[PDB]
């Protein structure tokens, strides 16, 4: 019916990658910081794991940027840190991850522009 | 609603078998194979007379990219990297830097003709309709490298056709 | 212009690669190059047999036919239009037409 | 198995299908076995689209089925619009079934002539290609792109037809009609050509339904079905036109069925030019639908809109979703996965030639090694969206 | 049905046939069916365990309210970020009804799915395409084997994490006289443009906080 | 705790601390109100009337940013009387802003772009004449183009509470004001770099960047700043191997989300 | 009277459509008597079963009998109902009915993810 | 739990069989392959080398794995067999073309970048 | 048609067809090359009055699936939709 | 030009003897046709 | 102004050249160095200041749907010539 394998899950001699990019490669996981530029914070919500950077050279002809790494442009998504761990887990790539950094709201109130005896009134509008 | 292509009933009248049976011992239909060849041999060849003549196209026609110049004779694209942010198969490069006036423009502007899929997006997208594709087609070379266009290449393209690309684009700008 | 239709691939003299190279179908094509009897000019058509075209980045496509032979003619547009294809033709006719075998081989 | 032979079409010849390595255990003269290798074109078309935004993927689709070129964008186009839940314009949907119609001639001149090119029947193929030119044209004059028009988009068509053209479409259709007799003047009554393809390939009704076979290959065998009848999607269920249905199951009927279709197609483009209504080309969503140059070049909003549909796409809600129109080989259909980002997340293509060819070792059964070709032929197989 | 040409038609009828015909499914084979859904654009959804391939997809083939002779399509949605990361998709088509049910299951690279040849044969290439680019295997089927990728080709492309321009590019050598394969090095880098709006697009699927 | 008191939104009630702002009570249940005049880390002003929302019961739409929020109230944040006052919002702002995205360098990163694909609506009625007002030289660094201006104050209100200059400011009345130093004077500061990024359009870009590069096309790489011992997370924007640009990253701890003049 | 051909190939003319399919639903009947009676697909099948036949009876000519059966071909539904009696075997080896098998994890079919 | 449902081996005493009858599958083919192909390395080498692919595996431990691997082996083989693959496919696995990668750590730092 | 009269109706008579009539070549009949300038009409959504976007919603109006039955949480029998009915030969040339 | 030829075979262009140094009494091809003449030969336009 | 550097190459309107030691310029051995001597920057310094009355003008390159969008040019400061961003040709106000 149903074997009972007692054994850490490890596929990373069946994905087919060869092994400089197992064992080598420094998987990273984190919550994408806010692009400073804008509020929307859409885009601060789903784990993304990405390797480390490795050199891009340039090409002589035209001067574009040849690269060797096939997993540069390499990114997934995962919907909470465990899920995207286990991924890396069962790949073999050491990963290293970093704590969401959720803004600590604050107590913003329009009333306190205007003080009698506070330094956060305000001397122009 | 649907019809019946091939249920035809061969009736067993001897008149109607006969001709059946004329048709095998004579070759009639194969008879009338060699008539409607015979006629095509007494048609007109609709072959047309290459290069001295052309085969029939429209202004909308797609080829060769080109890059435009305002009537002044400055140049329309202002490297706004909406062409390159587009075009399907990455083919081109965009670099820019403010020119000595401060006046945004590129540095590096590559297309790739050989990465190209000649998609016409590139056109739609240029809010200044600097980048266009001219008329030309006939620009094979004989070597890869050849077919790497970059600024410099464009440009020239664009001057040496503007006589044309303006008034394909005159005759339907209204379409678009 | 003489150019007859079809020709069996061990008496061709030019060969006309159409559309994308595969990786599986890569080693085909050479086999078949080696087969030629010289003269043997290859023309590259198309768009996805010079640099990969559409499909420059994907992992089963040979970046360009002139990595399995070397081209002779490269002929641009996906697809090129039957004339500029024709124009190509043309294109290496003259091509052929600037070869001056004998000269430099009285000249050795 | 006595002695396979690896078969193959690496080689090309002047049929311009693809490339097909076809592997079979012979029995002497009759064939027995087949195994058609199919890789030999595998571009990775349905791993690439996973980085382009909708837009940009709509070029892909056209490069699938590289003879129903206007079909597949459709096909790709109604998929998106039942995702974005929004409809094109009346006037959109006309021209879209307008070339619909154009396309299914041209893809059956293809057919027809180069399945008969195969078995040496050369003359068909040029007269009939002729007219493939004169349609190019059409193509040509509209999107200004001989065969990948990229015409039909998500939203309706890109731009409107111009002066001079339906005048000009209406033209060709007229004196088409006398092409087809013409065509049929030399395959229909020849009887080397009915030793050929009657009584070849022979599929039974049932087994067309579980193998998942499509268009003329069921439609071929007495099973009535068709999508412009039943699940209509543009206009179809605003037109006239019989779907043809053979009854011997053969190849014959199946070349009947397609030089009937060619017909039908006529009887519906003579309603297309006639009912041609007026209005836009495509949706007038500007969120969805790029804005004309004209007010682009003028308002603010309808620059922003042009700003980021050409950079970022448009979102798409999340979903999936399974499309599926009566192209002219067979069922098309996309299952598009979208996840709420401008990107699609998956997208497999259902080419009906996929069915249709492994489907071919069931037909090849105890039939000489010469008929392959004929068989091969009859099911419309390019390896454009076999291997993706 | 209502006059606005943006939007798209909404057609109730067939959707409440699908929702009437939901209990049909879910209530005649309640060992497998985990949750059945419809979708607003009229597709009917049915999740199963993936022990019931062969006793949900052989029922409707036959059933005398069903008959879904044909199958329309067979795929899997590579998403890395669940347990059961594959997830098998059925398209099923029904002439004598005119309509289509979707049916999913879910696996993972070491959870082999029964075959589901028997049931049609349709899914006799389907099935090595899934197992060629997605890894899944299938249990008895007649000849599982790659049908699209390249001989030899260590890896399973269509996975969520296969980089898009592969391991190894090809060329030919002339000092061995054969092609050949290298590490795979580009002229240009495939440039990864990040498109995400930071702006909630759907309110309505929005997810709720963790 | 009991300070808390129960606020619906669409019904989905929330417990958030009396004084909350409408706008703070959305985000808990994900939901993030559109604003153009509000940053958490300046005071309030509320004058772009962008975050307007609906009150459940009530004639009159509440300011969201500066609206304290009562017991027992519900935020209908999807209503079509909420869309009607965003759509109109967004149909003023659009108004006289000029045609300068192809040119303008917040093109791909705007809050103007974004909010009005996703709230404005999309199309404009205008059919007049537009405003056009005359740079400023206030720095080497700030490149000024305040024709794109859209009088958020938050230039101001930045300057005045956390760098603590008062250079900035707004002259005039009604359409015809202005924002700027209305003399010749450079606003100088280590931290003078940061009203580059509040800016939510591009009346205030970064004059070394100026012309460098779309913001769709560089990969962005977390790292941390050495210029001093502060260490300021940063985030480097880099684009075909070339440093393009350097931004803050958000941490609360060591530095919010400034950065330096130097580090920038 | 008899038709000639079926519409099809591969699916042959019955002789008697009438007594054919009056041995099948009833032999169909018999089948369903294992399946418990609380099953749902027996109280389905049981229904859709007794309404067919009973129409078999009624007309005594083919040719009107389709058109209230509304299954096609008559010979179709001679077809089907070998599928459909085929299948009734076999549910009484799976054994649908039976309570769930395995509750799916926790975010299975989450989506968007 | 770890109920998991395996494939072909319920434990690796049985695994460990298919193993054994793989690796004389192929022990027995290199010959062929080398005269079928007409490469130009000698019978002997192709074991070694098949060895090290066998070899580089000895550390699993999964019978599903296990499983996994033997099951692309047969199809390896089958092409192998049946002479579907090419001149060029058999002798991927030897690395001709491939110069010396350097691997020592002082030969890293002299070359390039990557550690 | 430059054909002269003894060929016109030889290949008439080889073909059996009015050939002239419908010939496979394009002399004038086609539509010139040049037309006048067109004028397009505009969408139904141009207006300047009562045309809020909220209203013409394309894509918020969508939502996600229903949910029939889930595992976490006498009746006549239903076809999954009206079958199929019998299509009807054609009349305008039922037989080929 | 002649219009009472079917379309396509109704403008054509006769190619000089010489051109820009180079001697095309024979080698003709189509890219020696200058851009003003393009238009009207590829019956894009009508007014020559 | 096409200035050549010492080494007897051009340099093109971004400035670009291949200095004295670069191997890379040999590939224009047997061929050419392809520029264009249509400097963009000399085209429109030569094109002439316009004066106008308002303090605001709209450029937009002239042709309507054929040139770059509508933008209003401020010209309240008189120390300077208004330019417009896209095409660049300037204007200003006059007597005043
Ligand atoms: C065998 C003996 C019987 C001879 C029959 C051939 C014949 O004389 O018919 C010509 C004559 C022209 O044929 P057509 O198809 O009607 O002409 C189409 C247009 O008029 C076409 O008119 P067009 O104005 O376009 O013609 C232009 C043409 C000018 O030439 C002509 O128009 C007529 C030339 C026909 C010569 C025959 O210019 C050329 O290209 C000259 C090329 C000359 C070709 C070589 C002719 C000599 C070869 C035979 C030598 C050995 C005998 O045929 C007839 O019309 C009926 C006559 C009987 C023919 C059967
Ligand atoms: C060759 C010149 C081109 C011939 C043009 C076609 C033609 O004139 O004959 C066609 C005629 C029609 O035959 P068909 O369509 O089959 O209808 C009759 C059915 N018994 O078919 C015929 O009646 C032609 C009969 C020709 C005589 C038979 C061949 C005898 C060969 C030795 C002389
Ligand atoms: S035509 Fe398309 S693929 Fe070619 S350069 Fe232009 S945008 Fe790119
Ligand atoms: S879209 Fe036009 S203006 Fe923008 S960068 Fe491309 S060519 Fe230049
Ligand atoms: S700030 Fe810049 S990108 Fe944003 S709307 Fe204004 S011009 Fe366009
Ligand atoms: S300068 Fe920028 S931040 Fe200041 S009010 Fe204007 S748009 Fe807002
Ligand atoms: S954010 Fe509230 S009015 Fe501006
Ligand atoms: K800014
Ligand atoms: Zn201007």
């Amino acid at each position: 019916q149903l074997i009972t394998v007692d054994e850490k899950l490890d596929i990373t001699t069946i994905t087919g990658v060869p092994e400089e990019h197992i064992k080598t490669r420094k998987a990273r996981i984190f919550v994408p910081a806010r692009n400073n530029m804008q509020s929307g914070v859409n885009n601060t919500k789903k784990w993304k794991m990405e390797f480390d950077t490795r050199e891009r050279w340039e090409n002589p002809l035209m001067g574009w940027a040849s690269t060797a790494d096939p997993l540069s442009n390499l990114v997934l998504t995962f919907s909470t840190k465990e899920d995207a761990v286990a991924f890396a887990e069962k790949n073999g790539w050491s990963y290293d991850v970093e704590e969401r950094k959720v803004p600590k709201p604050k107590s913003k109130s329009y009333g306190a522009n205007f003080s009698w005896n506070k330094r956060t009134r305000v001397s122009t509008k | 609603t649907y019809k019946y292509v091939n249920l035809r009933e061969p009736s067993m009248d001897m008149k109607s078998v006969t001709d059946r049976a004329a048709q095998t011992l004579l070759w009639t239909e194969l008879i009338r194979g060699l008539g409607m060849t015979l006629s095509y041999l007494f048609r007109e060849p609709a072959t047309i007379n290459y290069p001295f003549e052309k085969g029939p196209l429209s202004p909308r026609f797609r080829g060769e990219h080109a890059l435009r110049r305002y009537p002044s004779g400055e140049e329309r694209c202002i490297a706004c990297k909406l062409c390159e942010a587009v075009c399907p198969a990455q083919a081109i490069t965009i670099e820019a830097e403010p020119r000595a006036d401060g006046s945004r423009r590129t540095t590096r502007y590559d297309i790739d003709m050989t990465k190209c899929i000649y998609c016409g997006f590139c056109q739609e997208a240029c809010p200044v309709d600097a980048i266009v594709e001219g008329p030309n087609f006939e620009f094979s070379t004989e070597t890869h490298e050849e077919l790497l266009y970059n600024k410099e290449k464009l440009l020239n393209n664009g001057d040496k056709w503007e006589a044309e690309i303006a008034a394909n684009i005159q005759a339907d700008y209204l379409y678009r | 212009f003489g150019v007859v239709f079809r020709a069996s691939p061990r008496q061709s003299d030019v060969m006309i690669v159409a559309g994308t190279l595969t990786n599986k179908m890569a080693p085909a094509l050479r086999k078949v190059y080696d087969q030629m009897p010289e003269p043997r000019y290859v023309v590259s058509m198309g768009s996805c047999a010079n640099g990969g075209g559409y499909y420059h980045y994907s992992y089963s496509v040979v970046r360009g036919c002139d990595r399995i032979v070397p081209v002779d003619i490269y002929v641009p547009g996906c697809p090129p239009t039957a004339e500029a294809l024709l124009y190509g033709i043309l294109q290496l006719q003259k091509k052929i037409k600037r070869e001056k075998r004998l000269r430099i081989w009285y000249r050795r | 198995l006595v002695s396979n032979l690896t078969l193959n079409f690496g080689p090309q010849h002047p049929a311009a299908h693809g490339v097909l390595r076809l592997v079979m255990e012979l029995s002497g003269e009759m064939v027995r076995k087949c195994d058609p290798h199919i890789g030999l074109l595998h571009r990775g078309t349905e791993k690439l689209i996973e980085y382009k935004t909708y837009l940009q993927a709509l070029p892909y689709f056209d490069r699938l089925d590289y003879v129903s070129m206007m079909c597949n964008e459709q096909a790709y186009s109604l998929a998106v619009e039942k995702l974005l839940n929004i409809r094109p314009p009346p006037r959109a949907q006309w021209i879209r079934v307008l070339f619909g119609e154009i396309t299914r001639l041209l893809n059956h001149i293809m057919a027809v002539t180069t399945h008969a090119l195969d078995i040496g029947a050369m003359t068909p193929f040029f007269w009939m290609f002729e007219e493939r030119e004169k349609m190019f044209e059409f193509y040509e004059r509209v999107s200004g792109a001989r065969m990948h028009a990229a015409y039909v988009r998500p939203g309706g068509v890109h731009q409107d037809l111009p002066l001079g053209l339906m005048d000009d479409i209406y033209e060709f259709s007229k004196n088409f009609s006398l092409r087809i007799d013409e065509l049929e003047e030399m395959l229909t009554n020849n009887r080397i050509w009915r030793n050929r393809t009657v009584d070849i390939g022979i599929v039974t009704a049932e087994d067309a339904l579980n193998y998942g076979f499509s268009g003329v290959m069921l439609r071929g065998s007495g099973i009535q079905w068709d999508l412009r009848k039943t699940q209509p999607y543009d206009v179809y269920d605003q037109v006239e036109f019989d779907v043809p249905i053979g009854s011997r199951g053969d190849c014959y009927d199946r070349y009947l069925c397609r030089v009937e279709e060619m017909r039908q197609s006529i009887r519906i483009i003579s309603q297309c030019l006639n009912k041609m209504p007026p209005g836009e080309i495509k949706v007038d969503d500007a969120k969805v639908s790029p804005p004309k140059r004209a007010e682009m070049k003028t308002s603010m909003e309808s620059l922003i809109h042009h700003f980021k549909l050409y950079t970022e796409g448009y979102q798409v809600p999340p979903g999936a979703t399974y499309t599926a129109i009566e192209a002219p080989k067979g069922e098309f259909g996309v299952y598009l996965v979208s996840d709420g980002s401008s990107r699609p997340y998956r997208c497999k293509i259902k080419a009906p030639g996929f069915a249709h060819l492994a489907g071919l070792d069931k037909m090849s059964k105890g039939h000489m090694l010469a008929d392959v070709v004929a068989i091969i032929g009859t099911q419309d197989i390019v390896f454009g969206e076999v291997d993706r | 049905a209502d006059t606005r040409p943006t939007v798209r038609p909404r057609n109730d009828v067939a959707h409440k046939q699908l929702s009437a015909f939901g209990e049909y499914v879910a209530e005649i084979l309640p060992k497998y069916v985990q949750q059945v859904q419809v979708s607003c654009f009229n597709e009917l959804e049915i999740c199963i365990h993936p022990d019931g391939v062969i006793p949900v997809l052989t029922f409707l083939r036959d059933h005398s309210n069903a008959q879904f002779k044909s199958l329309a399509d067979l795929t899997a949605v590579d998403i890395p970020t669940r347990q059961n990361r594959f997830e098998i998709v059925y398209n099923l088509l029904s002439l004598r009804f005119n309509s289509r049910i979707r049916v999913k299951t879910y696996t993972d690279e070491l959870t082999p799915i029964e075959s589901s040849v028997p049931v049609y044969k349709a899914a006799n290439w389907y099935e090595r395409e899934i197992w060629d680019m997605f890894g899944v295997f299938f249990a008895n089927h007649p000849d599982l084997r790659r049908i699209l990728t390249d001989y030899g080709f260590e890896g399973h492309p269509f996975r969520k994490d296969f980089p898009l321009s592969g391991y190894v590019e090809l060329r030919y050598d002339d000092e061995v006289k054969r092609v050949v394969a290298e590490p795979v090095e580009l002229a240009q880098e495939f440039r990864k443009f990040d498109l995400n709006s930071p702006w909630e697009a759907f309110p309505a699927y929005r997810q709720p906080p963790e | 705790a009991s300070n808390l008191i129960e606020v619906f939104v669409d019904g989905q009630s929330v417990m958030v601390e009396p004084g909350t702002t409408v706008l703070q009570a959305c985000e808990k249940v994900g939901m993030q109100i559109p604003r153009f005049c509000y940053h958490e880390r300046l005071s309030v002003a509320g004058n772009c009337r962008m975050c307007l929302v609906e009150i459940e019961k009530a004639p009159k739409v509440v300011a969201a940013c500066a609206m304290p929020v009562m017991k027992g109230w519900n935020i209908l944040t999807n209503s079509e009387k909420t869309k009607k006052a965003r759509e109109g919002v967004m149909e003023f702002l659009l108004a006289n802003h000029p045609l300068d995205c192809p040119i303008c360098d917040q093109g791909g990163e705007c809050d103007l772009q974004d909010q009005s694909m996703m709230f404005g609506s999309d199309r404009s009625r205008f059919l007049e004449g537009k405003r056009a007002v005359e740079d400023k030289n206030i720095g080497p660094l700030v490149k000024t183009i305040m024709t794109r201006c859209i009088q958020c104050t938050r230039c101001i209100r930045f300057a005045s509470e956390i760098a603590g200059v008062d250079d900035l400011g707004t002259t005039g009345r009604g359409n015809d004001m202005q924002v700027g130093t209305y003399i010749e004077k450079m606003f100088m500061s280590e931290l003078s770099g940061n009203i580059i990024d509040i800016c939510p359009v591009g009346a205030l870009t970064s004059k070394p960047y100026a012309f460098t590069a779309r913001p769709w096309e560089t990969r962005k790489t977390e790292s941390i700043d050495v210029m001093d011992a502060v260490g300021s997370n940063i985030v480097v924007s880099t684009r075909t191997g070339e440093v393009m640009r350097i931004l803050p990253r958000m941490h609360e701890d060591i530095n919010e989300e400034w950065i330096s003049d130097k580090t920038r | 009277l008899l038709k000639k051909t079926t519409g099809l190939v591969g699916l042959a003319v019955c002789e008697t459509p009438h007594e054919r399919l009056k041995i099948l639903y009833t032999k169909i009947l018999d089948v369903l008597g294992h399946i418990p009676k609380n099953a749902a697909y027996r109280k389905y099948t049981e229904q859709i079963t007794n309404e067919k036949l009973s129409m078999v009876k009624a007309e005594p000519d083919v040719k009107k009998l389709e058109e209230r059966l509304q299954g096609g071909q008559i010979e179709e539904v001679i077809l089907q109902a070998e599928n459909e009696l085929s299948l009734a075997r076999k549910m009484i080896q799976w054994k649908p009915w039976e309570p769930l098998v395995e509750e799916p994890p926790a975010s299975q079919w989450k989506w968007p993810i | 739990s770890t109920s998991v449902k395996p494939i072909f081996s319920r434990d690796m005493n049985e695994a460990k069989r298919r193993v054994r009858e793989l690796y004389r599958a192929w022990y027995r083919e290199v010959p062929n392959t080398v005269h079928l192909f007409q490469l130009d390395i000698s019978v002997k080498q192709g074991r070694d080398k098949v060895r090290e692919m066998f070899k580089k595996n000895a550390h699993i431990t999964d019978p599903r794995v296990v499983d996994l691997l033997v099951i692309k082996g047969k199809m390896e083989l089958e092409e192998t067999i049946k002479v579907w693959k090419q001149r060029t496919h058999v002798m991927r696995f030897f690395h001709e073309t491939e110069a010396p990668r350097p691997k020592d750590f002082l030969s890293k730092f002299y070359v390039g970048h990557d550690p | 048609a430059s054909a002269t009269r003894f060929i016109q109706w030889l290949r008439n008579w080889a073909s059996g067809r009015d050939l002239q009539a419908k010939l496979q070549l394009r002399y004038q009949e086609i539509s010139k090359r040049t037309q006048p300038p067109p004028k397009l009409p505009v969408g139904p959504s141009h207006k300047l009055s009562n045309n809020y976007y909220c209203t013409r919603d394309g894509r918020r109006e969508a939502m996600p699936p229903s949910i029939v039955m889930s595992s976490q949480k006498e009746k006549k029998a239903v076809s999954p939709a009206p079958p199929i009915k019998r299509w009807e030969l054609s009349q305008d040339e039922p037989y080929l | 030009e002649d219009n009472k030829q079917f379309f396509g075979r109704h403008r054509w262009v006769i190619y000089t003897t010489e051109m820009n140094g180079k001697n095309t009494f024979w080698d003709v091809d189509g890219s020696m046709v200058p851009p003003e003449w393009h238009r009207w030969l590829h019956c894009m336009t009508d007014d020559p | 102004g096409v200035r050549t550097s010492p080494t007897g190459e051009k340099v093109t309107h971004t400035g670009q050249v291949y200095d004295d030691g670069d191997y890379r310029k040999v590939r224009f051995v047997g061929r050419q160095k392809e520029v264009n001597e249509n400097f963009a920057i000399d085209l429109i310094a030569e094109q002439p200041v316009s004066q106008v009355g308002s303090r605001v003008i709209s450029c937009d390159g002239g042709g309507g749907a054929l040139g770059h969008p509508r933008v209003y040019i401020n010209l309240d400061k008189e120390t300077k010539t208004g330019t417009c961003g896209y095409c660049g040709l300037q204007f200003r106000q006059q007597h005043h």
